[PDB]
C-alpha cells in the first residue's frame, strides 16, 4: 500500500524524520477458490451468499 | 452449447460433428425424462385406481 | 532512497470477516433466482491480518504482504 | 503462414532470430520466456561455463537465398480469440439496422443469436451488466450497443 | 489494426514472441482471406469465411 504523511510545522523538518502521520488502518485477506451459492434480489443485488 | 453460436461460427462441413454430439446428448435427456415420466405416471394411475 | 526512523516491532493483530467480499461474478444479471458459480471468493470466516499505520508511540508500518491467487483489500 | 524469402535472405546473411534447443521442463501454453541462460544437464554443471553438459539457450537460424524454399523460412501469425465474456470489441464489417419493437424479428446483437419478439422491459440493469438471463439460465434481456 | 501486425518491419525470433493486444476496432477478416498470398490459412473452431 502506498503511504500519506501529514506534515506539519511541529515535525522536525526533513525526509527522515519530520512526520505526523496519525490514524490509519487496512486489512489484507487471501483469496482462494470456493464454491458459492447467490441469491438475487428483484432489482438484481446480491443479498446474501 | 448454444446452438446457434456453433452454426454462425461454423463452417458447413464442421457442423456435421460438433452438431451431432449436442443432438446425441439431447435425445438421451429427452429419453431420460419420458421413461421417468412414464414411471411416475403408472404411480399415479395406481394411486387413482 | 529516504527512509524513516524509530518504529515500533510487533506480532500482527488478527480479526475476523465474515460474509464479506462477496462479488458480482459476471456480467449477466439475473433476478429471484439462486446460481453457484465456482469463483475465486474470499471465504466466510476467513482471517484477515490487520494492520497499523497510526502514531499513536512512534508507530508506522506499511509492510509488504505476497498477493497469492487473489488478494482483497 | 506464409513465406518472405527475399526478405530473409541478406548477402551478409541473417541471424537474429533464435529458437531454443534445451529446457528442463515443457514451456506452459501462451506463455513466453525470454530469459538469457543456459540449459544444464544432470551432473558436473557450468555455471556460465558452457562446458561439457551445459548448454546456451538458444541456436541461430540458417535462412539464406541459397538455402532450399522447402527449408526456407516461413512467417507465421497466430490469431487467438476468446467469446461471449464480454462486450466484444472487435465487430466485423457488418452494417447496423434500425430497431422494431413488440413484432417477432430475427436480431444478432453483438454476436448473440436467436428469436423473439423484443420488447421495451423495466428491469433495471446495473450499468455494468450487458445481457440478462432467466432462472433456468436462457436469454431474457440485452442492451442494444447504440441504444 | 491488422495491417500493422501482418506487414512489419521485423518479426521476433519464438524464443521471445511478440504478442499484440487488439481493442474497440473494427477489422475485416475477410480482406486477409481474400488476397490469398499466404499458403497456410487453417483456422480452428471458427469457420474463416
Ligand atoms: C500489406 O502488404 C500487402 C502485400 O504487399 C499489401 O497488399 C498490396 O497493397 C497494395 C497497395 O494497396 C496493392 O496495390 C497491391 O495489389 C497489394 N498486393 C500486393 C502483393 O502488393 C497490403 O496493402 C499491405 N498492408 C496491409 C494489409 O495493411
Ligand atoms: C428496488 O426497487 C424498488 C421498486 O419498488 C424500489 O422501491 C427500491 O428503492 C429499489 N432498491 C434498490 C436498492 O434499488
Ligand atoms: C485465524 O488466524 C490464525 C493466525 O495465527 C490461524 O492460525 C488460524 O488458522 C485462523 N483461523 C481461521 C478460522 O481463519
Amino acid at each position: 500500500t502506498l503511504l500519506a504523511l501529514h506534515r506539519s510545522y511541529l515535525t522536525p523538518g526533513d525526509s527522515s524524520s519530520g512526520w505526523t502521520a496519525g490514524a490509519a488502518a487496512y486489512y489484507v485477506g487471501y483469496l482462494q477458490p470456493r464454491t458459492f451459492l447467490l441469491k438475487y434480489n428483484e432489482n438484481g443485488t446480491i443479498t446474501d451468499a | 452449447s448454444v446452438l446457434n453460436d456453433i452454426l454462425s461460427r461454423l463452417d458447413p462441413p464442421e457442423a456435421e460433428v460438433q452438431i451431432d454430439r449436442l443432438i446425441t446428448g439431447r435425445l438421451q435427456s429427452l429419453q431420460t425424462y419420458v421413461t421417468q415420466q412414464l414411471i411416475r405416471a403408472a404411480e399415479i394411475r395406481a394411486s387413482a385406481n | 532512497c529516504v527512509n524513516l526512523t524509530t518504529r515500533t516491532q510487533l506480532p500482527p493483530a488478527y480479526t475476523n470477516s465474515f460474509t464479506r467480499g462477496v462479488y458480482y461474478p459476471d456480467k449477466v444479471f439475473r433476478s429471484s433466482v439462486l446460481h453457484s458459480t465456482q469463483d475465486l471468493f474470499l471465504p466466510f470466516f476467513s482471517n484477515v491480518t490487520w494492520f497499523h499505520a497510526i502514531h499513536v508511540t512512534k508507530r508506522f508500518d506499511n509492510p509488504v504482504l505476497p498477493f497469492n491467487d487473489g488478494v482483497y483489500f | 503462414a506464409w513465406n518472405s524469402n527475399n526478405l530473409d535472405s541478406k548477402v551478409g546473411g541473417n541471424y537474429n532470430y533464435l529458437y531454443r534447443l534445451f529446457r528442463k521442463s515443457n514451456l506452459k501454453p501462451f506463455e513466453r520466456d525470454i530469459s538469457t541462460e543456459i540449459y544444464q544437464a544432470g551432473s558436473t554443471p557450468c555455471n556460465g561455463v558452457e562446458g561439457f553438459n551445459c548448454y546456451f539457450p538458444l541456436q541461430s537460424y540458417g535462412f539464406q537465398p541459397t538455402n532450399g524454399v522447402g527449408y526456407q523460412p516461413y512467417r507465421v501469425v497466430v490469431l487467438s480469440f476468446e467469446l461471449l465474456h464480454a462486450p466484444a470489441t472487435v465487430c466485423g464489417p457488418k452494417k447496423s439496422t434500425n430497431l422494431v419493437k413488440n413484432k417477432c424479428v430475427n436480431f444478432n446483437f453483438n454476436g448473440l443469436t436467436g428469436t423473439g419478439v423484443l420488447t421495451e422491459s423495466n428491469k433495471k440493469f446495473l450499468p455494468f451488466q450487458q445481457f440478462g438471463r432467466d432462472i433456468a439460465d436462457t436469454t431474457d434481456a440485452v442492451r442494444d450497443p447504440q441504444t | 489494426p491488422f495491417g500493422e501486425v501482418f506487414n512489419a518491419t521485423r518479426f521476433a525470433s519464438v524464443y521471445a514472441w511478440n504478442r499484440k493486444r487488439i481493442s474497440n476496432c473494427v477489422a475485416d477478416y475477410s480482406v486477409l482471406y481474400n488476397s490469398a498470398s499466404f499458403s497456410t490459412f487453417k483456422c480452428y473452431g471458427v469457420s474463416p469465411t
